[PDB]
């Protein structure tokens, strides 16, 4: 940790700084997305119905 | 020629399974009566669940605690599988759970406030490897299922409060079926619940939902 330039890498001269930022988001299933089966069979969404 | 119908919680069956049935038909009413029933428990039945859980030391949904083999979101995962029976004035409240056991976290674990019911004793929301204090609070109040596009995602305060989805309608499944006894027939219908709410109170409430969307027709007017 210590071991490095101070920078952690070497930064390639003529930058000052740089910064990373990780931002982690849920997706859920929504219409036209595309699920394909094992057998080849492949559809898009169209609509989501009630249970009943 | 006059029939009135009227409900008998018999057979109950399983570890929640009712089967209510009306003696009295009119004669061909009792497939409509049905289906209306079947129609309204589903989407119309309003039950209370945790909407907001707060970790005692947690930033985010995506974190590991020392000495715990479930994960935050595995750990959200287990809560809301968890039941909630609630008093019907109580509408929100909020539940603190502090534990020190060395062994497996459980919802029965919750202390027992008033009006707060857990139906889910066996279920465990977590698992300690090693003896450590564990403390989390949730929010619970009563909801209806409106679809996922009319959502609200509900405001958060605590930099470590975290969302929770939440399933409000508790009737799993729901079955009818007519027998005709001659001049009359009786309706048959079997209803799968988690056991919060008793089967023959729900069936009364959708009769009355279901009576009060079509009391309109009868005036046939906007009031």
């Amino acid at each position: 940790k210590k071991k490095s330039i101070t920078q952690s890498n070497e930064l390639s001269p003529g930058v000052l700084k740089t910064v990373k930022v990780f931002v982690a988001i849920k997706k859920r299933i929504q219409p036209g997305d595309k699920m394909a089966g094992r057998h080849g069979n492949k559809g898009v969404v169209s609509r989501v119905l009630p249970v009943e | 020629l006059e029939f009135v119908p009227n409900i008998q919680l018999k057979e109950d069956l399983g570890a929640f399974s009712y089967k209510v049935q009306l003696s009295p038909v009119e004669k061909g009413m009792a497939h409509i009566l049905g289906n209306s029933i079947r129609r309204v428990l589903l989407s119309s039945l309003s039950g209370a669940s945790i909407i907001k859980v707060n970790i005692a030391n947690v930033l985010h949904e995506y974190s590991t605690l020392e000495d715990v083999k479930e994960d935050v979101v595995e750990i959200v995962s287990n809560l809301k599988k968890v039941a909630i029976k609630l008093d019907t004035g109580i509408d929100r409240l909020d539940l603190e759970l502090s534990v020190n056991k060395s062994g497996v976290v459980s919802a029965g674990d919750f202390k027992t406030t008033q009006g707060v019911e857990i139906i889910n004793k066996d279920q465990p929301i977590a698992t300690l490897t090693n003896q450590r204090a564990f403390s989390l609070t949730a929010t619970v109040s009563v909801g209806r299922n409106v679809g996922i596009l009319s959502a609200i995602p509900t405001e958060l305060e605590r930099v470590g409060d975290i969302a929770v989805d939440a399933d409000f309608n508790p009737i799993k499944r729901v079955a009818f079926e007519v027998f005709d006894n001659g001049d009359s027939e009786t309706l048959e219908v079997f209803v799968k619940t988690n056991g919060t709410i008793e089967p023959l109170a729900a069936v009364t409430k959708a009769l009355e939902y279901f009576c009060e969307q079509i009391s309109v027709f009868v005036s046939l007017r906007v009031p």
